[PDB]
């Protein structure tokens, strides 16, 4: 219900991208599904994957295991993990919310950009 | 898997003008689609869902219709906050897909 | 006629060393145990086997053999080919149909059967049928006499039996024999392989050919075998039959002595001296297969069991489908029901489409049989035996089942519905028969066939998209729902039926989805199931099955053409 | 020993009219035409016939036959009952285990057998299996003499044989009687049936027997059955068998012509007199059981074909399943692929649990030899048959299938839930197995089963829950779902695997439901099939499954044990 | 939305009775099914059937041919046809409306009592 | 069919007072209750949905809990207002079954 992304803002090719989303006003293990989404400069959106209320996880098939979504709920966050990383996944990182019921993205993050360069 | 193609990506109109804007599918979509519309500097913000449904927080001015593969929004007498970026959705198959984003102008 | 074989060497290995001989008219006989060239120096002399083998020459009346030879002469098999389902005349108009000319009349031809009849003295079974397993038939020995009329029909001048008597009891063999020694006198060369026989036959022989172990061990007169090998340092005690004393001696009571010996007989020179004295389609397609239909029609009529219990095991079962299924709903069960049903039909279509594989296997040595005489060609065969076997026999259950079942379920009302549904049963119907078909023609066992077609339709049946859902599959293994009947079948009927149905009373789900997670209307359901909502999504499926149908029906022609016949 | 027979009339209609003889010891022969009581005769003289139709009285050395009498008497059937997987030493020690005391050791056994094989000359084939389809083996005539040795091994004073020549070839022929000769000599009475015999068999007999029409038409020394016959108004001219010559008469070259004649003869009038002279379980059931099981698992073994077939298929479909159904996944499409799964392992033990019909019907006649022989009982039989071939055999497949396919699907991950679907399938594929052997046993064909057990089973998947919902069938149809193994099984299986799980990504259905209509949990699918969710749901389904078996298997057992011995 | 009944309220045994349920403020073709209820004196409940918004009927089975339920959309009515009555089915019968996304009877009528005497 | 058994036929309570009603199913019902209540003179108003659900236009003093075949409906504090009749119905199979119904008094 109110997400908020961080972490860090310039990373190495080819190490690693990890990045965590704390959500205040809803406890992620109780109805939701919570989804990681990028945005690459020239505008395109492209969903990466979710993890469920249930501890379940489903990843997009273009991110052939370079992609692990993890979850704390001793203090309610959720991390990204995205292994191997090459200056073509330079992007805006959010987290999104998924209802499943009505099944769009309702609630965003602000979002955050990430560099891969050297 | 499913891939949404916008065919105007840049239109140009003016105030009080009325613009439609088109979603084509790969396949059968079954009215789940959705619309978001983007800001410069902020996160998509949800506009419709169901093809048809308006979210409430926004004007009956937006309007949703379609069926198959083919699916509209008509944005009748815009105004200036309605400039921005505006994407298609389907959410009928695991890997969601976006549409290619439509920017509108001001003449 | 005279026939003259002369230094036959047949090799498969071989099987027949060197042998010389003459055959004239009368009652000759080929005998010696069975692993000797016995039956196989008559297929050689009768032209059923390979000539690529084959060393020496035979010669007529000091003419080779000529091409139009197996059509002017008979060849009586051992076990019968008879069809036990028709009648005595009926087995004889069919065989003179084919095996006459047209010219003639068939006031002529009828003739001609008269006549036959009467010399063989059927003339008081001539319309009583041969028999079969269900049908009681005429005795054993009298089979055997209408096999004989059916090569007399074109009355041949050499009449090849292989073990007349194999099979019959004593005084039955006494009477075939007989019949045949009054045959023989009238100017006919009958040459004959007998096993063993009992002195009644051995004295009615006019000439013998002693054969053991691919060696000629005596040829010459019947009558003069016991003197030679009396003189030849062997000697055979009373009440011994001479028969029974040859077959002692090859046993034991080797091989090259008896060879040598002979080889240096005076019957060796006199059968080298005579052999060195001389040497030094019918009819059109539409005839075939308009014969070939009736006959086939006529035993499927005269077989009324294991055409007629399919019928009232497709009524019984229509009925509890119908009864189970009574009244389909448009709620939640109403999916659940309607996809496990057509599934069960369509499956059971090509599951009961198995019992195909008898059509070529039971019938098949009578096929090479009549295919060598000259009966008919493969085309015509195999059109016809599709004409009346296939064809009438899977149309009928397909209008049955939709005519029972379709109401009592309570199915899409309209006609166009009722008739695609009828029609896809039938395609269905008939591509898992001709699959069928293919697998198992030129075989002669079913079991090998009926499993390797249960083991297929199996994984077909995995992959019709009820057990399993086709859009879930790995790419490198989904292509393999492209090679399953009951998929298009399945796909078929399910386009047939659910395009506009509601699913969820109180809910109008066709024009928004509240819940995303509903499957309200069957739009819905098609799409989850990967089926196209277009027409052309329907009638692809029939196309496939067409092309199919095409396809199996042409392999297992190209199964029977360059099958075998030797 | 001495086997008088006087005033023999056995009735089904009659079949003998009025027999009378007597046999000592020698070669007794009992020639005649098929139709006669030449096999008739010799059960009668045997015990091998229902005595509720005999009349006259058989007698041995003046007393009557003792219950005891079959135990101490051979008889040897015209055709094989030995097993062709074992060997020659292994047949006779398993006939010597249970017609032979345990009071001996086994070193006597192994004498005894040495003494036989020595006897019969079989010592260079004693290690060398009998043959089979599959495995090569000795020739006939020496399988012929391994099943002689297995009567011989309780060294009887009477032994019987029906037609030990038929099948054979010439020269086996006559050493197989030669050898029976030799043994005559020492003392036996040897009485056999034989088919139109040759002179150096003939010349052997000491005393024939011929029978026409269940008359009498001659009984006497063999010797001078061609004196009578050519005193009694017939010529026999020379290189005729008199054997041939017999049936010759009796064919007609009536019945009660020669019948009188006989009446009247001198020789009937000698065994009236002589005939008015005179007259005027061994072991413990486990040991039977444990013989049994050990034949039975030594065949097992030696045919490796049709086991290792099943081990290999039930591995390539259990690894096409796991790449098929690969990852599971918990979204819409987990419920239909998680059905259809289960449904096809299901109905897949039920199918291929259709072989258990081979299991009783392939050894029926070797059953029905050994138990009037009094080998062994019906009880032991039967469970050492169980315990040796279904058991092992069933269990196996199971284990495999669920080992495989249970962690490629990537089911609940769970110990209790594996072994519970493991001891399922077990007890479907036994149940299934069960009601085949209940079907199947007592019968003689393989065909009608089969196809019975086919419709059985598919009315069976038609009930089992997946095709039609069972909330919706009528109440007057409802209960037959009682009669379904499929059923059971599947519900067991659905109710271990759909428990705890979510289908509805998403969504926490769990805790209160949206939308009426979207089935996101298992227990929403559960109850809608009509499944408790209690753990009594479960098991009860297991017991179901449990009696079933036993009340199979003990249909069965009634069926061997009141089926005709004779 | 707005539901009214009418009809007799009293009727000859085994004759027939029909009542007639009006809609306004929505139309009985678009969405919801409509059911008839009644409740007997001594209350208690009893669901007789409903037609659904395509035309399509279900009936309660302790009703076994009795009832009959038809629709006319000119004027946006739904009709009860129960025949062949007895004493017993003496009672205040309710039209009511279903959402089925819902489950539960949302909207009723002000309910008319039938009496069935001679 | 399902059977809905209400066990207390009648109840006997005073104002500011705690009651609970009960309703027991022959079945597995999976939440799909409801809870109606009836006034002299008027026709059944729902109360509650889902088994938990409480209907907008009624005080958050009606609380709704159960599982399986067992389930309450608890009234805290309870009014004047409050009294009349409670009925639970079942909407899990087609032929809906009601309860026999409870009555509230007044000490
Ligand atoms: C959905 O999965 C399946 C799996 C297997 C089968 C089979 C059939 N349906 C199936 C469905 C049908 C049988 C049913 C109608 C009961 N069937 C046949 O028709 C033929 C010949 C019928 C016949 O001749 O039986 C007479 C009584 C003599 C008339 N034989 C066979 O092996 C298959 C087996
Ligand atoms: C869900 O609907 C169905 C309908 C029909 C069937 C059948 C089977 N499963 C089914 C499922 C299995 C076959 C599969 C495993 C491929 N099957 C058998 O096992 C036996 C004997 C097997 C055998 O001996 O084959 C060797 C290669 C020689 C080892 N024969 C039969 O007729 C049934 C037919
Ligand atoms: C389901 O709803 C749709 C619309 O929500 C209904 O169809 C509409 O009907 C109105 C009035 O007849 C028309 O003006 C619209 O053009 C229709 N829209 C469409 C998309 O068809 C429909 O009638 C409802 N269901 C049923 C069974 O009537
Ligand atoms: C689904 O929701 C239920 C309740 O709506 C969750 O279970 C509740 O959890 C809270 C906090 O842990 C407890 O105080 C309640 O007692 C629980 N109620 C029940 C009925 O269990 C449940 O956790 C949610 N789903 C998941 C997967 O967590
Ligand atoms: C409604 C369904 C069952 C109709 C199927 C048509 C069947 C009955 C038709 C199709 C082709 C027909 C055959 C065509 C040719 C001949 C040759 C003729 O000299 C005798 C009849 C015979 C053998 C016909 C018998 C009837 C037949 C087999
Ligand atoms: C009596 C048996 C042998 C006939 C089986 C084949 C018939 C039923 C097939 C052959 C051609 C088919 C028709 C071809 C074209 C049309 C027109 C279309 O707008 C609806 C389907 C309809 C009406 C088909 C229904 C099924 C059909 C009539
Ligand atoms: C869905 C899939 C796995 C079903 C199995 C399809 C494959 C295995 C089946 C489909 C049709 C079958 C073929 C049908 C006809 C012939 C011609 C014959 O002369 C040899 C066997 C052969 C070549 C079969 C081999 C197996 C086959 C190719
Ligand atoms: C021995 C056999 C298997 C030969 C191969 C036959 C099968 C595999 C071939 C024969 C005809 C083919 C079909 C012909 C036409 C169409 C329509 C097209 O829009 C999709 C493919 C589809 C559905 C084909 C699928 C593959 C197919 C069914
Ligand atoms: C139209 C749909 C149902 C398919 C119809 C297939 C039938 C008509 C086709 C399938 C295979 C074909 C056969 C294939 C090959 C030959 C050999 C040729 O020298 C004579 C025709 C003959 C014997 C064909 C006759 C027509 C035939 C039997
Ligand atoms: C895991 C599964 C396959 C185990 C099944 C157990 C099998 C292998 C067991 C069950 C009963 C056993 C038999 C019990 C009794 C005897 C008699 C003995 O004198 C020889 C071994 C023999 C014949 C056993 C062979 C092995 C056997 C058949
Ligand atoms: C190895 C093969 C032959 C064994 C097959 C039968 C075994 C697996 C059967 C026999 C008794 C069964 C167990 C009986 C009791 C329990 C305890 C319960 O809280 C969970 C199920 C569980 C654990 C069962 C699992 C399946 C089980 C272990
Ligand atoms: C779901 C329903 C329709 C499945 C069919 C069940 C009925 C028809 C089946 C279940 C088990 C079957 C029985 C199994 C064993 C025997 C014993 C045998 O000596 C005669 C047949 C008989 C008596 C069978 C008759 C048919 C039978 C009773
Ligand atoms: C020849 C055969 C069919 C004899 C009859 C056997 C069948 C019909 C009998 C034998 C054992 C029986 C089961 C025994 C125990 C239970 C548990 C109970 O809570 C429900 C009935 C149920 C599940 C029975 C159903 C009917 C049943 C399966
Ligand atoms: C425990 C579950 C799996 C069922 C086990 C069934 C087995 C153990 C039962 C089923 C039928 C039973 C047989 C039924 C009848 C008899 C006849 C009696 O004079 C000796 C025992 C004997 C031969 C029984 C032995 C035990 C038996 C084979």
């Amino acid at each position: 219900v109110q997400l908020q992304e961080s972490g860090p803002g310039l990373v190495k090719p080819s190490q690693s991208l990890s990045l965590t989303c704390t959500v205040t006003g809803f406890s992620i293990t109780s109805d939701y599904a919570w989804n990681w989404i990028r945005q690459f400069p020239g505008k395109k959106l492209e969903w990466m994957g979710y993890i469920n209320f249930d501890g379940g996880t489903t990843y997009n098939p273009s991110l052939r295991g370079r992609i692990s979504i993890t979850r704390d709920t001793s203090k309610n966050q959720f991390f990204l993990q995205l292994r191997s990383v090459t200056p073509e996944d330079t992007a805006t990182y959010y987290c999104a919310t998924f209802y499943g019921a009505k099944g769009t993205l309702d609630y965003w993050g602000q979002g955050t950009s990430v560099t891969v360069s050297s | 898997d499913i891939v949404l193609t916008q065919s105007p990506s840049s239109f140009s109109v003016s105030l009080g003008d009325r613009v439609t804007i088109s979603c084509k599918a790969s396949g059968y979509i079954l009215n789940r689609l959705a619309w978001y519309q983007q800001k410069p500097g902020n996160a998509p913000r949800l506009l419709i869902s169901g093809a048809t449904s308006l979210e409430t927080g926004f004007p009956s001015r937006f309007s949703g219709t379609g069926s198959g593969k083919d699916y509209t929004l008509s944005i009748s007498s815009l105004q200036t906050e309605d400039v921005g970026t505006y994407y298609c959705q389907q959410y009928w198959s695991t890997p969601w897909t976006f549409g290619g984003g439509t920017k509108l102008e001001i003449r | 006629a005279v026939l003259s074989f002369h230094n036959i060497c047949y090799r498969v290995k071989e099987i027949l060393s060197n042998i010389n001989g003459i055959m004239k008219p009368g009652l000759n006989a080929i005998l010696g145990p069975t692993g000797g060239g016995k039956s196989s120096l008559l297929d050689v002399l009768a032209a059923r086997k390979d000539p690529s083998g084959l060393s020496g020459d035979v010669l007529i009346n000091g003419a080779p053999r000529p091409a139009n030879f197996k059509c002017n002469s008979g060849y009586v098999v051992q076990d019968d080919v008879v069809m036990g389902t028709l009648t005595v005349r009926e087995n004889l108009q069919f065989s003179a149909a084919l095996r006459l000319a047209t010219t003639m009349t068939n006031h002529e031809k009828n003739e001609r059967i008269n006549r036959v009849i009467q010399e063989l003295g059927l003339d008081k079974v001539a319309d009583s049928k041969v028999g079969t397993q269900f049908i009681r038939g005429v005795s054993g020995g009298e089979r055997k006499r209408t096999s004989i009329g059916m090569e007399l029909i074109t009355d041949p001048s050499i009449l090849f039996l292989d073990e007349p008597t194999t099979g019959l009891d004593s005084s039955t063999a006494n009477a075939v024999l007989l019949l045949l020694k009054r045959m023989s006198k009238q100017g006919r060369t009958i040459i004959f392989s007998i096993h063993q026989p009992r002195y009644s036959i051995f004295k009615l022989f006019d000439s013998l050919t002693l054969l053991a172990s691919g060696r000629l061990m005596f040829h010459g007169p019947a009558q003069e075998a016991l003197g030679y090998f009396e003189s030849a340092g062997y000697h055979c005690e009373a009440y011994n039959n001479p028969a029974d004393f040859f077959l002692d001696i090859i046993n034991g009571d080797l091989i090259e002595k008896l060879a040598e010996i002979y080889v240096n007989s005076s019957f060796y020179k006199e059968t080298k001296a005579e052999l060195h004295q001389l040497s030094g389609y019918t009819t059109s397609f539409c005839h075939q297969l308009r014969w070939v239909s009736k006959r086939s029609f006529k035993n499927l009529l005269g077989n009324p069991q294991a055409s007629i219990a399919q019928i009232i095991v497709t009524v019984v079962l229509g009925l509890v489908i119908g009864a189970i299924y009574f009244g389909l709903k448009n709620d939640s069960t109403g999916i659940q029901n309607r996809a496990g049903v057509l599934f069960f039909l369509t499956t059971n279509q090509c599951f009961s489409s198995v019992s195909a594989v008898e059509l070529f296997v039971v019938e098949k040595k009578l096929f090479i049989h009549e295919y060598i005489s000259g009966y008919y060609r493969v085309s015509s065969y195999f059109l016809g035996k599709l004409l009346s076997d296939l064809l009438p026999m899977r149309m009928l259950p397909s209008i049955i089942f939709t005519c029972i079942v379709y109401f009592m379920l309570g199915l899409k009302p309209k006609a166009d519905a009722f008739f695609v549904m009828m029609f896809t049963l039938m395609m269905v119907a008939y591509s898992a028969s001709s699959m069928a078909l293919a697998i198992a023609a030129g075989q002669s066992v079913v079991s090998v066939a009926t499993l390797l077609m249960t083991i297929c339709f199996v994984f077909m049946m995995i992959f019709s998209g009820l057990l399993v859902n086709l859009t879930t599959i790995a790419s490198w293994l989904s292509w393999l729902q492209y090679f399953s009947i009951p998929r298009y079948g399945f796909t078929a009927l399910q386009h047939n039926e659910f395009l506009g149905q509601n699913f969820c009373p109180g809910l109008n789900a066709t024009g928004n989805n509240p819940c995303n997670y509903a499957t309200c209307t069957g739009e819905e359901y098609l799409v989850k199931q990967g089926i196209d909502l277009s027409p052309w999504g329907l009638w692809k499926n029939h196309v496939a099955l067409a092309c199919m149908i095409v396809i199996f029906l042409t392999i297992a022609y190209l199964k029977l053409l360059f099958l075998k016949k030797y």
